[PDB]
């Protein structure tokens, strides 16, 4: 789940799909468990420098 | 001189002609560890009685515009407030 | 002197004496030159393909960082800097 590939769908065979595991980012480890175990997305922004 | 001095005055001999032709006193100088191209050109001040003003004109790249033009000066000795 | 109004420099220097009967005696003049400038005759254009995508509208800034003495192209991203 951490790869680059062209999409399988017909409309996507020409689309480059950049994929990462969300889970593998290990964001959770950034803060100690005592802060609460429920950690959920509020909003994601995209940057292409 | 061996057992004497070269400050001694012993002759009234006259000058000779011939030799190489005299230039204009050009004195292009070596740069320092700065690369400041420079050129000296002395004024013909020779009448002193062993003592005289000693002005020369001097080109120094980057120098401003003095009474001798852009890039040239004559070094009048002065003292001044520092404006740096 | 080169009186161009914008600037002037010393171009020729000549050493001359005079005889008591009104004659002119000289050594040949010293010629000096300074670098020419004329955008009218020397302006030239080249595409700056190398600076492609540089754009003062966005987050781009010309600046001589790290090594200095010549501006590179700084891009200030959100939370990150990049530099050419």
């Amino acid at each position: 789940n951490n790869n680059l590939a062209f999409g399988a769908g017909t409309d996507t065979k020409t689309s480059l799909q950049a994929s990462v595991s969300f889970a593998d980012l290990k964001i959770r480890e950034d803060y100690p468990a005592s802060l609460g175990k429920i950690r959920r997305i509020k909003q994601i922004s995209v940057t292409l420098p | 001189m061996q057992n004497s001095q070269d400050f001694s005055i012993t002759e009234l001999s006259l000058p000779k002609g011939g030799g190489a032709i005299t230039g204009m006193g050009e004195a292009l100088t070596p740069t320092g560890p700065d690369g400041m191209a420079a050129l000296s050109l002395p004024l013909p001040i020779s009448a002193g009685r062993g003592y005289a003003p000693a002005f020369t004109l001097n080109y120094n790249s980057g120098a401003g515009n003095s009474p001798f033009g852009l890039g040239w000066d004559c070094n009048v000795m002065t003292i001044r407030r520092r404006t740096h | 002197y080169d009186e161009s109004a914008i600037a002037s420099t010393l171009v020729f220097v000549r050493r001359v004496g005079h005889e008591q009967d009104g004659n002119v005696v000289t050594l040949p003049p010293l010629e000096l030159a300074y670098q020419d400038f004329s955008p009218r005759h020397h302006a030239h254009w080249q595409p700056m393909d190398v600076l492609a995508n540089f754009n003062a509208i966005q987050r781009w800034q010309l600046v001589d960082l790290k090594g200095e003495g010549l501006p590179g192209l700084l891009y200030q991203d959100k939370g990150a800097w990049w530099y050419r």
